[PDB]
Formats: structure tokens, C-alpha cells, sequence
């Protein structure tokens, strides 16, 4: 075993090894080890992806604007986001500037998305770690009543409501098909609900899987279809036509009146089922806000997204802010450019890929994907993964880096740096939330803090959503209809070579499309996802990523039962087929 | 009274088909999984992790021996030994193989399962193969798209539930009752496909109307499913009502038939 | 003035007379006369339709298998009713037997329009009756949703739930737009219930208006439409396919699973919202079981509805049943024969119309109309009418009669007929009901009971949808697909000279359409219409309709504000458009 | 804000059109008439009856005299000196005429109020006339169908709200935006009419692959609708995709072009 020192942390991969392979309740394919010390906490961790296509790979030769529908194939969950940051990089590179009315249904289709993906992550992939299900049985639906209503305004709150939840939960219990439940962690003592709250947390768990696909509707009015929906370079496909003949041919008003429909129900779900039940879980788990700081408190990224004025990506046209903090030092909130050669670089002397020379980091124009599966010793074979060596290749997730700096991205991350940027929307609302806690602000750097700043988050784009829908309305009525622009459709109006960047910010984080076109095809196509940053393995420093760094110094009450790791990894809502790609 | 027991496991795939599956209007996917089904294993959805879901999995194989159904999402890659896609430790396909043996029936969803959609397309870095090539003796029904239809994935549920049957497939193991059609063959523009009405630039005075998308590229003509007819997202839209052009999701090679704006 | 004695009644027309004119919250044209003497006793009631259109003329020379369409317009509130009627009656006189799976989904129509229909009437007409609006504005939340909770396990029922429709009707009327609430009777002496019963109520009728929506869908996976659903003679045009290609354009799967959910959905909502509002407000409005009673105690009748063994309309098929009680004798439930000339007989002599002879009834088969505006020596003029005169012709409903008895039809009727046929689940329904209300058997007689009825039957129709649904997908199941009879679609297969009789059991209550068909071709298409017998005018021998009946005898505590007679009239829920046709 | 005075008047009808209104998904019509209109007036809804109608209906279009806009349902009969439709003891045109004469606009919602519907077919023995016959001083928007469909009465008046003003009309007063083209230019069955792929009787192999439904008398070719597109009750269904022709019903005189089931 060894030893060493990075960022703070002392990793010693001494002691008991365990493995959670697989991890489940994200998307795609994980694999976390760790040590633990004879006090029972984590030494050691090692994040791997265990998947990946390639689809960097597959884009060479397409045509560039075709790209979109491939590259949105990256992920099903986080649907949408990466055709935007395709149709983005597209544009940038040849030079479309799209109408407004494409712009603000872009970011139409992002909030709808962020809305959507943050309500399922929440009670569908996080909220078990939170919530003991089974422990539900032993509620009293009258004191179950009595919390809700304590908590939240929503109407579906009564006894009979919470009996008829339970009954049906005690039903598909009792013959022994636990379904998803089985074998769960149920009775672990990190469990701390009271049993009302368990149920009242069923029960929404419940009504958000049913609620969660009234949001996507959204999606299919403009884009077709969700998951997956359809958009173009040069704005959207959906035309618009409200007062004229064909009307039903298109975006008419009662297409815009059921987006509006959705819209409201949307936000009335969030705020009175999410975010109620997000301030309960840290009402009752404090303790967590002082477990999983990792990068946290240390460096973190966001590009920034929702551009306001169409075609414009600057920091005054950015409703979403980005910026990084590295060092710690919050008061120096520094910017970023996704051009510049010494800012965002991959390494992948830790991952299953060759370079030229690995113990550089590449920018994403210089980027080389080229798959090399070479584990070296691991306790087993090459087919048979007993134990990952993370001293050398453990993971089919390239590392990235921010001018050197591991960096984490998400969320919490971004509630971080629109905060010490001075936004004062975050700031009130921070400093509110912390208040009703009665936690400090240092809490927010944290697993629960992730958990937090999610649900807000889901709250803002809710309230984003309306206000992009009025923009559109407002456009409408001052008669601008446009959706497109063909100036440059064709290819022989595009430079001979061009390259650009796409970039946005996913549920999930940061995330960057750079594509090179010459000869009226894709000659490069890199992409580093959000997940990517988060799930990073190390690089030639020795340097560790978020998820790792989130793990380390966690105190497990019993080793084979890895709660407190998944606690902490869902805390980041991992997708790996997005950091793999 | 026992629901029947369904495996679902995850190869190479982006999880589109179990977003769509949650979709489901009616019946919602909570009443599947409270009412119709045990969903046994589910990587996605399920409580367990690492060795708690490797016990499960091992335990309802075992138990349910011949009488689970296995749901599989996402394909085999069969490069670098298989480990482009690993799962506790060892290539999927070992665990694919293992769950395949024990089912009755396997449910292909969506075209990553039975084709090898997009990570299959040129030039498949990781030799991506439907489950078809790789399973070979056990009823396979194929139910593509890229997506599938969130409520064609419940019908289908209902069907095999209700009828205790599978249903009947054409000559590639698709369901009749969904993939008998073309596209266009029940597509609302056909009028203007008829009348030479077509959309030749976006947003331009046709796609305004609602012309025909086949000038835009529109891959309808030569593509199965229920897009047209039962739409998308409890019927409020489908690719062609919202404006694109088909780009041929359902079929086996669509990423590969040149670009989605070229004509069929 | 003058007095005569019928049914028991003391019909007198002296002293002050109040006119109704319109009568709003029902279906259609209508206008109503009492005279009440000193002690505001009503001691004369005029039931007057005051509309007409003339449906059995317009369909003399049709085709018979394009009837159904034209008479599904007689209304649309009662919307298919009308249709279903039709081809029965067509297929009667052709001598057409349909496919069972026809059969089921008319049965399934009939119950979808019976639980819509019951459910709309019940709040949105009935319901002001009995809530006072403007006095849900100062209702306790708290106390609103722990009378909600006692009485429901419906989950809307949260505090914040009642205070946020207490703080809409409060803004709804801030700005002095009453809108459908102006110039109401709110205040009445007669409004009785608590101010949480009135905010619970008014929350409930926007959920049902919201909800009844959704009821419609069956009509239209099956009807292609609600309002005004196809129809064919022979069977259904929805043709089935569930396993063969194309099935995308058929009655598929995943149909099937749309009208499964909405099947679910209605019974929820009216078992656990429409039900105990019925018995809340029979709780506190128990008086009222003893007003209106009318002909309930004396004549009723039914038809007879939902022939569960295809193409017989018998006794043994008839899952509603039919009967006749006369004389106040619920001993002896007489069979009816809608062919026997001597039986179902319409009067003209205070209606309206021309016969040879006014003073005698004539059944439809021999039925005439041919309209006559004639309103002789009234108060006013024939086109400025200040008072009917009831003594000569006062409507454009005609006045049926079964074997020369006036009778009451509708939920009331059937109840009390099926109840002393000894139908277990009816006996069962009102036993339980009456018993909750502490009140006798006979307190169903009567306005509240009328009421109570209406929601027994919505709860029963609910039901049924299921039974037939599960009927369906039994014969699917055992590949039975058909929905179309054919072999005399062709009118050179028909009987040249046919004539047929088409019943039901419209929401209402006892429907009847009598065809003759000669040389391919309508000769004769009369209807009888529940409406009809309820607000029915007077014949030759002074006996009193229904609506008549039910007024008579009645209290009024301020003259001027009609509230009794409304809640009395909307007891039946009057459509004039139905009545007249 | 105060919502703009709505009049409601019902003539002679069947109150499908007040059906439809109320079956509206986007906007509920419950947030119609709390939120976006004041309707002011409207027999089948209101609590006042009689005396206490009487006096809303005069107090609202006198105190909105010029400012309220009227819609009207069903038509006023010419024979019988007016008496087949009687208000108040007078002839309903007496009702309309004096609602008509306050209006800024009116807008006939049906095929009754726009060309006269059943009870004008022959042989009208009402003498039913649509309003635009007796009402010739006042901007009329036709919104024909028997009902109109749900989502477009209710698109309708949100466009007038949003956008303050009435909607672009045809010649014959329909709103282009939803009657500027035939069902058949959008219906999904299209495919199979230029096939010559029919249904030849109900029931047949034809009508369970879904083929069209022109010699069953289908008279989509004529009619201008939008059933085809928006479709009916929240996008489930359409009269073709249940099996059964298009009678005409949003045309005026469509009862007495032959029968229903006679070729266009
Ligand atoms: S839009 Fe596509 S599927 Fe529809 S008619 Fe045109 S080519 Fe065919
Ligand atoms: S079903 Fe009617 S509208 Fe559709 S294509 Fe055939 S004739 Fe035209
Ligand atoms: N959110 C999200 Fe998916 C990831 N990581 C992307 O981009
Ligand atoms: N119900 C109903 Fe209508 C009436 N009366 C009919 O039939
Ligand atoms: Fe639905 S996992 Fe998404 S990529 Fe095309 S089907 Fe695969
Ligand atoms: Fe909608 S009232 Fe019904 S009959 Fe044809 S429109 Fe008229
Ligand atoms: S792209 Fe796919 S979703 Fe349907 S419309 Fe074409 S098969
Ligand atoms: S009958 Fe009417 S409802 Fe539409 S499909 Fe034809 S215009
Ligand atoms: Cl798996
Ligand atoms: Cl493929
Ligand atoms: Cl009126
Ligand atoms: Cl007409
Ligand atoms: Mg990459
Ligand atoms: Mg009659
Ligand atoms: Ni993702
Ligand atoms: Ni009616």
C-alpha cells in the first residue's frame, strides 16, 4: 500500500478495500472502490466508468448539421442538452446567428429540461437514500396528514390519502415481490426520518414518477418528442403561425396555450411537493451538511447558460452566471474561456485511452480519442476486475482539468459562484434557506447542500420557464414570427475551415461541445460533459476529482452496507453515458 | 395473486428507452410496476447497489428460472473483450448471457437492442451488436425506435399481460400491431406529399402551413412505427407534426442512410 | 280564478302569480308559473317549454341509417343518448342483430354520458341551489378541511388548499365581476349549510368542472368525438385490432389502456368527491326530503336500460330495469310494452300542436306533429306574454301519459322501481344511504331525494363501466373482434314497409323513438323524451305532470326569489331541448 | 385588472357548443371565466334566474354599453312571429337584437348561430336563420363544427385576449387560423385515398388497417375544420381516426348534401 498527499487529503489505500459495482439509481455504467480504516472511514477512492461508444469517433465525416441528433444520443436523461450545445458549436463555428424566437425556445427546452430532470433525480434516483420506504409501513396516516400540512400548502394531503398510499405499498409488499425495494437498505441507523415523513416522501415519490411526464410536454410541442426531441442549425424546426391559413400546421395558440398549461402546473408541483420535501430532508440530516464538502469548498465551475440576448454569450446576456473559483478563494470569482489552450484540458494517464504523450492535458481542439483498454494488474484478469489499480489505468472517463485545478461542476457549483458573484436573487435566497435551517453558509458545501441547491435550482427554472414563455408571447405580438435562419443552410456558404465552441450548462454541470469543419464535414468533434468533470479519475499530480474528493474522510456505520457512498455519489446525480460518451 | 417477474438490464445505451418507458400515460409506469409486473431488477430504479443488486439478480434468476421476462436495453459491444461495457467487474455480456438463459421471452427495447443504433453506426468503435446476433435461442421481440413510443412500450406490457402472449411480429420480430405501417402511410402532410406542397427552407411560407417535410430530408417513407398515429407524450406531437423531418429511428442502419436532409 | 281537484292536489289559480321566466342552470328554454296564496304556499304550478325545432319533420324522407345523427342534436347535454335510441330503433324495425363487442361499447357510452351527465348536473347546475358561494368567503380553512377530512378520503383537502380557492373567489369578485355569482339568492333563509360546508362545496364544483372533462375521452376513443359521438346502424364504426398490422389505425392496446384509465379516474372522483357531497348535503338540508315529493309517491316509470346479452332487450337482459308503478301501489311493478297502443300515449290539448281530435291520447306510432302556436286569451299578447293561460294551450312539450296515468321518470324512478323489483344492489345502495341520514325509506320521495338518486346512479354507471369494459377484453381475449353487423346495411335488403321501437334509459330517465320506415325512406320518427313526461303540460282530464306535481304545496319564504322552485325544478334536471325536440 | 364582459345568449340549439366550451383542456375553462373574460351573462351557468337574470342581463349591457362582447349559441326561428324560441315572454330575436345592438363584436359560436345547422334542414319548419341574417351592423366571427372543437373555442378567445383583437377571418367570417384548410388536406388516412386503399363496409379487413373512409360517405374533401390537426378532447381522437366518415358538420348545409354515407 502507499500513501500521498493531494489537495488537502492524505490518500491511503491501506486497510479494507471494498466495491459497489454497480451503482445503481444513476444512468449507465459505475464502479466506486474505496479503503476504509480501521475506524471505519473512507482513505481511498476510486471512480471508474464502466461503459463507453465513442461517439467523438462516429461524428468524424457527418455533416455538421446533422450533428445535433447523433450527439443527443450522449444521453436519454439529460435529453436535449446536448443537441443545444451541438446546434451551439455548429453556429459558432460557420457563423449563423439565429432569430430571437428560435433563442428563447432554446432556453424554453433547457429550463423544461432542468425542471424535469432535477424533479426525477430527486425522489426517483436520490430519494431512497433519504427516505427508509419500507419504514413507511409503520406511519400514522393521521401524523402523516399533520406533517404535510405543516409543511406545504399542496392539497393531497389527507388521512385517507396517506392510508390508501400505505395500504398499497403494505399490498405490494406482502406477498414478497418487493420489486425495486428488494434488498434495500431499509433500517440503516443513517436512516432519520420519522416514519410519517417516510410516507409523506412515498406518497410524493409517487406522485412525481406519475407528475414528471406532463413536464416533457414542453419538449414535444416544439421538439416533436421527449425523450429525444428534434431542433435545427439556424433555430428550431417549429414554425409559428398563429393568425393565418395552415395554422394548424404549426405552433399555433393552442399549442402555446398547452405549453403555457404545462408550465404552470410545473411550477406549482416544484414548489409546493420538491421543495418543501428538500428543506424536511435537511431538517432532519444535518449532520450531512458537514459530510462530502469535497471540491466544494475548494474549486468549482460553471460556464454559464440561458444566453438572454439572442446570440450573445456573454456574461451580460448569461441568466445563469459562469465563472470558477480555485484555491478556495470565493472573493476572486475568475473568468472563463473555452478557447483558450490553458484552461479546460484533458488527461488520460489514468484512463483507458492513448496519447501521444500522457502526462500532458490536451484542450478539446487538440483532443485524440483513441481507446485503449489496459487495466494492468488488477486482483484478476483483463475480463475479470477483482480490484481497479488507480496508480494506473482505472476508468473510461477522461480527466478534466481548469488551468490545472480538479473542479467541481453542478449545481452547487453554480449556486457558488452566482452567489460570490453577487446575484442577488441567489444571494436572498440562499441566505434564506441557510436561515431556515439554522445552519451556517459553509453547510451549502456539502452532500446535503447538492441536494438543496438542486431543488432551488428546480424552482428557478420553473420560474425561468414563464418568463421565457412571455419574451415568446411578447415577440408574437409585436408580429415576430421567425424561428430560423437559412442564410447559411447550404454548404457552399460555410467556411472551407472553421471550428467553434457550444457550451451550456446541463442539470448536471458544465458542459463544452468543440467541433472543427472542413470540407463541409466534421473533422473533430470533442465533447467534455459534466459528469466527466465530476467522475474524473486522477491525473499526473495525483490530483483528485469531485466524486472522489467528496468520499474521502467518510465515517461508514457498516462497511458492506454502502449508504453513505451512494448518499454522497447521487448527491451529484451521476450520469455516465454523458461522461463517457 | 403473484405478478410476473421481469429482469431489466442495461448494455451499451444512453437510457432514452426507460425515460420513455416512465412516460407511459396509461397505464402509468407506477401502476405497471404496483399492479401488472415485478420489476425484479432494475439498475436504473432499484434501492440495492453493488452487492446487494448482484444478490438480487443472482437470487430471481435462480428462483424464477424460466419464468421471468427479460427486458434489455442498451447492446453488447464485443470489442477489447468486451469491456467496453463492464458490469461487477466482468464484461456485460457475461451477465446478458446468464439473464438470457434464464427467461422465457426477451424484450429488445428500442434500437440499441436491436440493431445497434448510434454507437453502431460508422465506423462502431466498440463493435456494438444487437442482442439477436449474440442470443440465439430464445424468443426475441424487437421494439425499435430511439426511442419507442412511451405508450407503445405499456401497450406492449398490457398486451403480454393481459393475453398472456407475445404479440405477433413481422419477418424482423417487431410487433404487427405497431410496426405494420409506415410513417407515411397514416402521416396527417401525406395531402401535401400527394400535391407536390413542400417545405424547401426552414420556416419558409409552406412550413408555416404545415407542407410536407420529404424536401427537408423527411425519412417517413421508408420507416415503421406508430409516430403518425398514436403520437408522442400522450398524444401532443410527433417529430414531422413539430416540424423535422422522420429520421428514420425505428429502422436497423438509420444513422448510416446519409444525412437526415437528404431525400429518401 | 278556478279550482279543480287531480292527484290529490287542490289545483287553484287565484291570488298572486310568479313567473320564471328563464329558468336557468338547465338545458334549453324554459318558463314556469305559480300562483301562491297568502300564507306563500304554491298552490298552482305551469310547466311551459319555450322552445322548438321540429326534429320528427326534419326526418321524414331521410335515409334511416342517417337518423341516428340528426336526432343525436335533439341535445347535446344528453349527447349520444339520443343516437343510441335511434339505431336501436332502426335496427328494430329492419330486424338487425349486432356483434356483442357492439353491444358492450354502447353499454359503455350509455354509462360514460350517465356518469358525465350526473356528475356536471349535480355541481354546476343543481349546485348553487344548495351551496351559498358568497358564504364560502368566510369559511375557516382549517375547519373546512377537517370537515372535508371526516367526511372523504379524496386528498384535496389540505388548508392551504381550501384557503387558495377561498383567496381565488375572493379576487374573482374584488373587482365588483361577479360574473355567474351576480344578483344570486346568496343569504336565503333556505341556504343552510355551515361556511366550511359551502367552501368545501365550491372548491369540489371547480374540481368537477375541471374533471368532467377528462370523462368524455371513452366517447372519444370510440365516438371519434364528445360532444355528438358516430354511431352506425349495425353496430359501431370503431373497428378492433389488436395483434394484426394496423392496428395504428384501429381500437388497439393502447386505446383500450386510455379508456381502462379514465374508467379508474371517474369512479375515484365520484365515489370520493360527488358521494359525500350528496350526503353532506342531505345532512344538512333534511327538511327537503320531505318537500317536492310530486308524482314520486304516486307514478313512476322505466323503460328499462343496458341489455348486457346482445340484441335482447327482455327482462333477463336489462341491467337496469324496467317497470311501471301506478296509484302509489310499489307492490306491483307492471311491465311495459312500448308497441301496445293503450300504453305510452301522447295529449296535445294544453300543448302547442294540432290533432284531429284533442281529448285523445295518441300513441307514436300514430303520432302527429304539426305545431301550432296558439296561447289564446293570456296576460299580455301572443308574442308579449305576461301570463300563460294554463286553462287552454301553454307549451311546446306535449304530455305523455302511461295507460292515461301522469308519471315522474329519471335516477328517482328507476330507484324505486329497481328497489321494489328487489334488486340487491339497489335494495343495498338506499338502505345504506337512508340509513346515514337517518331518515325513512320514503324520504327519497321528494326534491332531496332526487338528488341523492342522481348520485346513487353516478356511483352504480361508474361501475358498469368496468363490468363491461372486463366484458370486452373477455371476448378480445377469446378473438372476438367484431363491431359491425352488415348483411342489411343496404336498404334493397330491407322489408319495404318496417317499423321499429328504439328505448333506453337516458340520464334523464325513460327514452323512447318510434320509426316506421317505407320504400327505403323515414315515413314516421317520433320521440318521447324523459323531459317530456317530466314537464309535461296538462290533459283532458286536468291531470298534472311531474315538475307540476313536485311544485305543488310548496313553501316560499320570500316570494320574489324563486330558490324553492329552482331547487325543486333542478331536482329533475330539465333539458328543453330534449322535451321538444 | 378588470376581464372583459362576455353576453352569452342561447337561441334555439342544443347546447353542444356550451358542452364543448366547458370540455376545453388549455385553458380549463374554469381559468377562462375566472381569470381572462367576465362572463357576465349566461343562462345555462348563472345563479340568478327569472326577475334576477333579467336584471343582470339589463345591468350588464347597460353599464357595458359599447364594451362587451356577445356570443351567441343556436339561432332565432322566423315563423310563428318569433314564438318558437321565448324569452321572457317575447320572441328570443327580440334578445338578440337589443344584445347585438351593445356588442363591440359577436361571435357565433356553431353551425347553428353561423348557417342554421338541424333545425334549418329541410324542411326548416321553424324557419331557423343563422344571426349573420338578422344581425348586419356588427363584426361577426364564425365558428363553425356542431360543436366546434373544445381547444379552439378556447384558442379563439385567448388569441382576443393576448392580442386584443379579433382574429383574421376567411370570406364566409371563419377564422383562417383553424378553417383555412380541409380536413382531408390533413387528415392521416390520406395515404390510403390516393392508394385507393378504401373501407367498402364497415368492419371489413379495410377498416381494421385504418384505410379511408371516402365510400362510406367520408366528406372531409369539402369541409374546413381543424379535427384532422388539433383533433377532439385533448388530442384523443377525430371522427376518421374512430372509424366513422366526416359528415360535414362545420359546412353550412351539410345536413341536406345526401346522405351521410353518399360519395362526395
Ligand atoms: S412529412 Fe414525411 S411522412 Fe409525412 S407525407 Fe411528407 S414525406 Fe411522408
Ligand atoms: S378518410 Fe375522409 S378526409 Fe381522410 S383521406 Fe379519406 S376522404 Fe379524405
Ligand atoms: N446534465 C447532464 Fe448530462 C451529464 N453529465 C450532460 O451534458
Ligand atoms: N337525459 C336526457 Fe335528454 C332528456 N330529457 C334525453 O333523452
Ligand atoms: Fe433508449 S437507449 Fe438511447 S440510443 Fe437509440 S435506442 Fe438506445
Ligand atoms: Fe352547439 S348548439 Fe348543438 S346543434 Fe349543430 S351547432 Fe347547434
Ligand atoms: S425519427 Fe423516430 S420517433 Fe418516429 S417520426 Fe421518425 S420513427
Ligand atoms: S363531422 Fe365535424 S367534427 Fe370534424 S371531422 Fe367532420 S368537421
Ligand atoms: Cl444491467
Ligand atoms: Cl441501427
Ligand atoms: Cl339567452
Ligand atoms: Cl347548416
Ligand atoms: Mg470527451
Ligand atoms: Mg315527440
Ligand atoms: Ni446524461
Ligand atoms: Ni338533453
Amino acid at each position: 500500500s502507499t500513501q500521498y498527499e493531494t489537495q488537502g487529503y492524505t490518500i491511503n489505500n491501506a486497510g479494507r478495500r471494498l466495491v459497489v459495482d454497480p451503482i445503481t439509481r444513476i444512468e449507465g455504467h459505475m464502479r466506486c472502490e474505496v479503503n476504509i480504516n480501521d475506524q471505519n472511514v473512507i482513505t481511498n477512492a476510486v471512480s471508474c466508468g464502466t461503459m463507453f461508444r465513442g461517439l467523438e469517433i462516429i461524428l468524424q465525416g457527418r455533416d455538421p448539421r446533422d450533428a445535433w441528433a447523433f450527439v443527443e444520443r450522449i444521453c436519454g436523461v439529460c435529453t436535449g442538452v446536448h443537441a443545444l450545445a451541438s446546434v451551439y458549436a455548429i453556429e459558432d463555428a460557420i457563423g449563423i446567428k439565429v432569430p430571437d424566437n428560435a433563442n428563447i425556445i432554446r432556453n424554453i427546452m433547457l429550463a423544461t429540461l432542468w425542471c424535469h430532470d432535477h424533479l426525477v433525480h430527486f425522489y426517483q434516483l436520490a430519494g431512497m437514500d433519504w427516505i427508509d420506504v419500507l419504514d413507511a409501513l409503520k406511519a400514522d396516516p393521521r401524523k402523516t396528514s399533520e406533517l404535510a400540512q405543516s409543511l406545504s400548502s399542496w392539497p393531497k394531503s389527507s388521512p385517507g390519502y396517506f392510508f390508501d398510499v400505505q395500504n398499497r405499498l403494505k399490498k405490494f409488499v406482502e406477498g414478497g415481490q418487493l420489486g425495486i425495494f428488494r434488498n434495500g437498505y431499509w433500517g440503516h441507523p443513517q436512516y432519520k426520518l420519522p416514519p410519517e415523513a417516510n410516507l409523506m416522501g412515498f406518497a410524493h415519490y409517487l406522485e412525481a414518477l406519475d407528475f414528471q411526464r406532463e413536464i416533457v410536454k414542453i419538449h414535444a410541442v416544439f421538439g416533436g418528442k421527449n425523450p429525444h426531441p428534434n431542433w435545427i442549425v439556424g433555430g428550431m424546426p417549429c414554425a409559428i403561425n398563429i393568425d393565418e391559413s395552415g395554422a394548424v400546421g404549426a405552433v399555433n395558440m393552442e399549442r402555446l396555450n398547452l405549453v403555457q398549461s404545462i408550465i404552470t402546473r410545473t411550477a406549482d408541483f416544484i414548489n409546493n411537493v420538491m421543495i418543501p420535501d428538500a428543506l424536511a430532508i435537511g431538517q432532519f440530516n444535518k449532520p450531512w451538511s458537514e459530510i462530502g464538502t469535497g471540491l466544494s469548498d475548494k474549486c468549482v465551475l460553471s460556464y454559464g447558460a440561458f444566453p438572454d440576448i439572442a446570440n450573445d454569450f456573454g456574461e451580460k446576456s448569461l441568466l445563469m452566471p459562469g465563472g470558477a473559483v480555485i484555491n478556495g478563494d470565493f472573493n476572486n470569482v475568475l473568468p472563463v474561456d473555452l478557447v483558450d489552450p490553458q484552461q479546460v484540458q484533458e488527461f488520460v494517464d489514468h484512463a483507458w485511452y492513448r496519447y501521444p504523450n500522457d502526462q500532458v492535458g490536451r484542450h478539446p481542439f487538440d483532443g485524440i480519442t483513441d481507446p485503449w483498454y489496459n487495466p494492468g494488474d488488477v486482483k484478476g484478469s483483463d475480463t475479470n476486475i477483482q480490484q481497479l489499480n488507480e496508480q494506473e489505468r482505472y476508468s473510461w472517463i477522461k480527466a478534466p482539468r481548469w488551468r490545472g485545478n480538479a473542479m467541481e461542476v453542478g449545481p452547487l457549483a453554480r449556486t457558488l459562484i452566482a452567489y460570490h458573484k453577487g446575484d442577488a436573487a441567489t444571494v436572498e435566497s440562499v441566505d434564506r434557506m441557510m436561515s431556515a435551517l439554522n445552519l451556517p453558509l459553509s453547510g451549502i458545501q456539502s452532500t446535503l447542500g447538492r441536494i438543496l441547491c438542486r431543488a432551488h435550482e428546480a424552482q428557478w427554472a420553473a420560474g425561468k420557464l414563464q418568463y421565457f414563455f412571455d419574451k415568446l408571447m411578447t415577440n408574437l405580438k409585436n408580429g415576430n414570427l421567425a424561428t430560423a435562419s437559412t442564410e447559411k443552410w447550404e454548404p457552399a456558404t460555410w467556411p472551407t475551415e472553421c471550428r467553434g465552441v457550444g457550451f451550456t450548462e446541463a442539470p448536471r454541470g458544465a458542459l463544452g461541445h468543440w467541433a472543427a469543419i472542413r470540407d463541409g464535414k466534421i473533422d473533430l468533434y470533442q465533447c467534455v460533459v459534466p459528469t466527466t468533470w465530476n467522475a474524473s479519475p486522477r491525473d499526473p499530480k495525483g490530483q483528485i476529482g469531485a466524486y472522489e474528493a467528496a468520499l474521502m474522510n467518510t465515517k461508514m456505520a457498516i462497511p458492506e452496507q454502502p449508504l453513505e457512498i451512494l448518499r454522497t455519489l447521487h448527491s451529484f446525480n451521476p450520469c455516465l453515458a454523458c461522461s463517457t460518451h | 395473486k403473484p405478478r410476473i417477474p421481469v429482469v431489466w438490464i442495461h448494455g451499451l445505451e444512453c437510457t432514452c428507452c426507460t425515460e420513455s418507458f416512465i412516460r407511459s400515460a396509461h397505464p402509468l409506469a407506477k401502476d405497471v410496476i404496483l399492479s401488472l409486473i415485478s420489476l425484479d431488477y432494475d439498475d436504473t430504479l432499484m434501492a440495492a447497489a453493488g452487492t446487494q443488486a448482484e444478490e438480487v439478480f443472482e437470487d430471481i434468476i435462480t428462483q424464477y428460472n424460466g419464468k421471468y421476462i427479460l427486458a434489455v436495453e442498451g447492446n453488447p459491444p464485443l470489442g477489447e473483450q468486451g469491456m467496453f461495457c463492464i458490469s461487477s467487474g466482468r464484461p456485460f455480456i457475461e451477465k446478458l448471457k446468464r439473464a438470457a438463459a434464464g427467461a422465457s421471452a426477451i424484450i429488445a427495447w428500442g434500437t440499441c437492442a436491436s440493431w445497434g443504433c448510434v454507437q453502431a453506426a460508422r465506423p462502431n468503435p466498440t463493435q456494438a451488436t444487437p442482442i439477436d446476433k449474440v442470443i440465439t435461442d430464445k424468443p426475441i421481440i424487437k421494439v425499435p425506435g430511439c426511442p419507442p413510443i412511451p405508450d407503445v412500450m405499456s401497450a406492449i406490457i398490457t398486451y403480454m399481460v393481459t393475453f398472456d402472449r407475445l404479440p405477433d411480429v413481422d419477418r424482423m420480430g417487431r410487433p404487427l400491431m405497431f410496426y405494420g405501417q409506415r410513417i407515411h402511410d397514416k402521416c396527417y402532410r401525406r395531402a401535401h406529399f400527394d400535391a407536390g406542397e413542400f417545405v424547401q427552407s426552414w420556416d419558409d411560407d409552406a412550413a408555416r402551413k404545415g407542407y410536407c417535410l420529404y424536401k427537408m430530408g423527411c425519412k417517413g417513407p421508408t420507416t415503421y412505427n406508430a409516430c403518425s398515429s398514436t403520437r408522442w407524450n400522450d398524444g401532443v406531437s410527433f417529430p414531422i407534426q413539430s416540424g423535422h423531418g422522420c429520421l428514420g429511428c425505428a429502422e436497423n442502419g438509420f444513422w448510416d442512410r446519409g444525412s437526415f436532409y437528404s431525400r429518401v
